[PDB]
DNA sequence: ATATATGTGTATATATACACACAT
DNA sequence: TGTGTGTATATATACACATATATA
């Protein structure tokens, strides 16, 4: 019994504050650099792993799952798996991260298969695009193995669209299509006026217009006849069932439509046929606003650009290019960084190949000569106290076939290579690096 | 009006209908972009179906999954399925090089489509009128190709395709013991309507080229004999991709089950509550 | 679109039997040398992969039985969760083969935590017992990463208590003590009159009477004065809440008894005062017949010993006796393999440590020289000279630090105790060191 | 009459008896085997608990989880969870050193146990008898360690300590809610009746001694000032615990709630519908 | 002036098969 | 006649969080 006294003001202050930030910076607001919510970075962390051995294998979306706990995902692997499932669709990602193996859903049914069935892996997607990903920032506690954010060439938050709940915020970003994005990025970085990109749902056929900062999504209709119309499209908030039953039960119902079912491969197509009971009057603009009214083709929804800059803090942008101006730039310091973490390693393995190549030289002449002599006091030797005395151990652990003139040049011309590999880093910029990585997107 | 039905747009008409009794909700995901739209449903079950040998309906039409089999596709138990048409005049005709007894009012299969008998006479092919007393009857009911024409029906649908995964599990304790519940309506395997449709187990892929294997014994039996592959076991019918799926679907490989004199006791040995059965049955 | 008629016969007939003896065979039915459902074995073999690196890791339950599919289980991972949650505790588990921390359940509530929760790794009682796994039978399929069936010490099936409902087939084998069946084992092998095993139930203080073939599991009390007593322990097929409501609470709204809860660490504890309403008596008889009957402080079970022998066939033994004697058969054949591969092992590994020595005895002198030579004609010389080309990897092997001294010694050394543990394998036969190997399980 | 429900032997009659709400039935397995069989009970939630701020005292009672606490603690809503002692004569004493204010029929908290007020007279305590007008009001109020004796009352429990998951969902998300449910009885915050049972987030094992740490907070505060430990996170209240759940059991450290004068506007601010109360809360 | 849906998280829970021997 | 055991098949529920649309 250790009866202690404590105030409301306390707990709230201290617990239900804790938690209703950390539901901020983790359950929700996906990090602007990253495009990943924790649990999304979780899941390509521990598919990376599982691909580190073979990256065209499918694994298990049950295997994706459960091993994230031990990289620092103490959530419950039910939302792991959930989450990792919303990621390897294409219906739902203009641009998905990992590729998929079965069910995985579709428009019409939103919902994947059991993790029993579906297999996922890293797509080439997260290839082409995430580089630099031993550069990237250690999180600042030591069980959160995968990094704090990952290094996209471009700002996949703004590609797949997110929609993110937090106990006081809120996100909700519209899917962007990828060549816009890219150019925007171009742009930001050759420093020019940056055109906003323009917004593009994954397997989508119809028009998404600007008004007011709005964003209208209406799906397509015509008429074959003076009764009969085809649904070509619907926007894209609507299942095959939430869209059905929501919009052509209460109309049977009510007796004014008479609806067939056409949601083959294009996507979804209804055909429906007019009763004497529903207006049909001749005006082409108000029968066209009844129609989409009624059919609710029209759907609108609003940005709200949420997300967490580089510094793991909320920030709440209000032009749809303004990540762009921003994420470009802290990725430029990013490619510096990693152009300078590139030359110090070149330089260090060219001497390495260099002292190596310089100690076979001079162990094929029988300058160090290896018999009769014990291995301490031969570490202690003239390999010590030298040019190559940082390597000893290195040089003492090389094999046999090097004393060969097989590769007693082989070892002169990698050393030779990692030079000028070390003065081709050394000419160059982060302009022209992070411009040369764009070219890979296609 | 049940929740989980992909209703076909001729359900309640005259038409080459099938329904799809899928056991579970992911394996039905892509059946709603493959289907034909016009004729092809789907329901799916909840895994392991009831033992439905031996129960009186009432506790029979209890289960979900039953209940909801008998309110899509129609069927009552202890009653019917559909009545068939008077027997009338007898004609005989030669298909394939084949002598076929057929009446005035039946279906004959040809090439995967039931043509009327009426149709057939329109089409200027020979007919032979035969006395009914000089019919083989046992020759008659022995050609799987040839069916009586109904007067009525209220099945919904025309043709009930059971398609479930192809592990043991769906091919062991669901297949025959759907097949065991659509026993209380012979007229089904009578008619040639209860279907299997052959879902792969083993998609092993050669080179470029993919070998479906509809059963593990089948791949056991061509394991040697194949080139190097990788094997793809799916375990349900959720792990196929929408292309294998579409081209299943589209070009689909039917059972139609037939049952023979003694199916009774056959079910009986399977289902029924005698464990002595099932050990000399499997012990052999 | 293909119509082919099938006979109902020909379903039942393959089907049907596939899955029938599927269930029997490689699903419910356990292994007469492993004592393990081949889920089981999927669990303990993937916890064995998991334990490469740490031995006493804990690994999340969602993490081991999460990836057994690739193993080559084709079932749900909620069934590899559940299996593997009943082996990891020790409240019904004679021989715990997985160790867990967190809460695996007790005997009072027997059923575990969530598995989000609950923690597992193989335990130290798998790896005193569990010998020679590399020389496990191979699964015909190659899709079986584990064995055929893993090769114990002694029966692990009797010890457990293993429990399996198959199609036409049932299983029951009550448990029995490790110190006992180690003995009826040691009989066995060294042919004798084999003594029946005792069984014995984990973590439970009672009295277990066999009549013939029945068992007659009891419980006990205590009469405290006069009308109040402690129900010390109740049998083992009781939880606590199918305890209360299948007893006690069918006899206090009766008018009979009136009970408390007194189940403290020790075990069940409940103790129970008597009303007026009773059919209680002066003989002691009578009164300890109806207190067990009322009570059900009396179980009876029957073993109905039907376990898969090793060659993949059910088979159904008469008693504990003829199953000892039918496995230590099976396992000495494996100890005589393990003899002949060790042989062939040590015998392969002199020569390889021998070809090293002279290797380094004839280039540290100087005859064979590698300065100026090249990779090809270095092993064609040691390939044309004898007792070198068999193993030319020994070349490239030795490494730089092998051409000094205070190496020679050591690989000469080697080489003398590999001659020693070659003959050590060349003596013992199969008796003595499953005697040996016996002789270390405490 | 709660199936999940792990009565007390002392549940509903006259003495300490204590409520564990969990959130599981995960985090309680281990209380049966540890807990006090005399007065010790056990009802474990689902999950998280319903938002109860602004609701009607009928929608309140919708949640299983929130009308199964009243069956079990016998509080009702709307109701007074008991009535107190009639007011007689004051006493004032030097309770360690500190002069205390009480009345005749209050009770005192001494090392973690309620005495009686005629229990510490007759334990040979020198007691002032003081006029009720001159006895200041304010100042017995602020008395955290004197509570009024209950003249009757409902409650089975006389305790209603509260324990849950460490992590931050059970901490911040779990125990708020629950005490803006125990609000609508504004006086358990009152004698120290409402506790919460504190349960280690994080495990570590420097050297052969075991160390616990209660909030992650408190951890990444001396994370970097400890030898060698590798920590067990510890997500399950009762489910990644094995014997540090009878030693947390059996040693407990409570933390009574109090709560301050404006409680109402915290909970409308923690709770309410206005969302950007809270927006104002946490940028501070 | 309400209803609702979006996506991580908190926990649990359901129907069904199979057999053999107690327990009715 | 009937729960009851353990491995399989498949499915499902309440609760929170906010904010911008649809409805009332
Ligand atoms: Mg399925
Ligand atoms: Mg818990
Ligand atoms: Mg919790």
């Amino acid at each position: 019994m250790q009866l202690n006294n404590r105030d409301l003001k306390s707990i709230i202050d201290n617990e239900a504050l804790a938690y209703a930030m950390y539901t901020v910076e983790n359950r929700a607001i996906p990090n602007m650099i990253d495009g990943f919510k924790p649990v999304q970075r979780f899941v390509i962390a521990r598919a990376l792993d599982l691909a580190r051995g073979n990256k065209d294998k499918f694994h298990k979306l049950a295997s994706i799952a459960g091993g994230v706990a031990d990289l620092g995902y103490h959530h419950g692997e039910n939302s792991a798996q959930d989450a990792g499932a919303l990621m390897a669709n294409t219906w739902n990602n203009n641009f998905p991260l990992l590729d998929g193996q079965g069910n995985f859903g579709s428009r019409t049914v939103q919902k994947a298969a059991a993790s029993r069935y579906i297999f996922a892996r890293v797509s080439k997607n997260f290839y082409n695009v995430y580089k630099d990903t031993e550069y990237a920032p250690v999180h600042q506690d030591k069980e959160h193995i995968p990094p704090a954010f990952y290094l996209p060439i471009i700002p996949t938050v703004l590609l797949n669209g997110v929609s993110g709940i937090a106990t006081g915020y809120a996100t909700y970003i519209l899917p962007h299509s990828v060549s816009s994005v890219k150019k925007a990025v171009l742009q930001a970085l050759q420093g020019k006026k940056v055109t906003k990109p323009k917004v593009e749902f994954p397997e989508f056929r119809g028009e998404v217009v600007e008004i007011d900062g709005q964003y209208e999504i209406r799906g397509t209709y015509k008429f074959t006849s003076r009764t009969q119309m085809h649904i070509t499209e619907i926007p894209y908030k609507y299942d095959r069932e939430t869209y059905v039953s929501k919009i052509l039960d209460p109309l049977e119902n009510k007796g004014f439509i008479t609806w067939d079912d056409a949601c083959g491969e294009h996507g979804f197509g209804f055909k429906v046929k007019f009763r004497k009971e529903y207006s049909l009057s001749d005006n082409e603009e108000e029968r066209h606003a009844k129609i989409m009214k009624d059919f609710g083709l029209i759907e609108r929804r609003s940005q709200n650009i949420t997300v967490i800059n580089e510094k793991g803090k909320l920030q709440v942008y209000d032009n749809v290019v303004d990540l762009i101006k921003d994420f470009v730039e802290v990725r430029k310091t990013y490619v510096q960084k990693r152009i300078d973490n590139k030359i110090k390693e070149t330089e260090s393995a060219f001497r390495l190949a260099f002292a190596k190549a310089h100690f076979i030289k001079k162990v094929i002449s029988g300058e160090i000569v290896v018999q009769g002599k014990t291995r301490k006091e031969l570490t202690e030797e003239l390999s010590k106290i030298d040019m190559y005395s940082s390597y000893v151990d290195k040089l003492v652990g090389m094999n046999i076939f090097h004393m060969t003139s097989d590769e007693a040049k082989k070892l002169a011309e990698e050393a030779k290579a990692k030079k000028e590999e070390n003065e081709y880093w050394k000419t160059t910029d982060v302009v022209t690096e992070y411009t040369k990585d764009l070219e890979e997107i296609k | 009006k049940v929740h989980k039905h992909i209703k076909a747009n001729l359900c309640g008409k005259d038409a080459d209908t099938t329904l799809f009794l899928t056991e579970g909700d992911s394996a039905i995901g892509y059946l709603i972009d493959v289907r034909d739209k016009e004729l092809h449903g789907g329901y799916p079950l909840r895994g392991k179906v009831l033992n439905s040998w031996g129960m009186s309906y009432a506790d029979m039409l209890k289960n979900k999954e039953l209940f909801d089999i008998c309110a899509i596709t129609g069927l009552v138990l202890g009653e019917k399925a559909f009545e068939e048409k008077e027997d009338g005049e007898w004609f005989t005709f030669e298909l394939n090089g084949d002598t076929i007894i057929v009446n005035e009012n039946d279906e004959v299969q040809i090439n995967g489509k039931w043509i009327t008998v009426g149709e057939l006479r329109k089409n200027l092919m020979k007919f032979v009128k035969i006395d009914s007393s000089s019919v083989d009857m046992k020759k008659y009911k022995l050609q799987n190709n040839v069916r009586r024409s109904i007067k009525s029906s209220s099945m919904n649908y025309a043709n009930v395709a059971i398609m479930t995964d192809a592990d043991h599990d769906g091919l062991g304790s669901i297949y025959p013991s759907l097949l065991g519940f659509f026993s209380n309506w012979p007229e089904l395997f009578e008619q040639g309507r209860i279907r299997f449709v052959k879902t792969p187990v083993i998609i092993a892929q050669v080179g470029k080229k993919q070998e479906w294997f509809y059963t593990v014994a089948e791949y056991e039996s061509a394991k040697d004999a194949l080139p190097k592959h990788s094997i793809r076991y799916i375990k349900g019918l959720g792990s196929l991709e929408k292309s294998e799926y579409r081209e299943m679907i589209q070009n689909p490989v039917y059972d139609v089950v037939k049952l023979p004199e003694n199916w009774k006791e056959l079910f009986e040995m399977l289902m029924g509550d005698n464990a002595d059965l099932r050990k000399e049955w499997m012990s052999q």
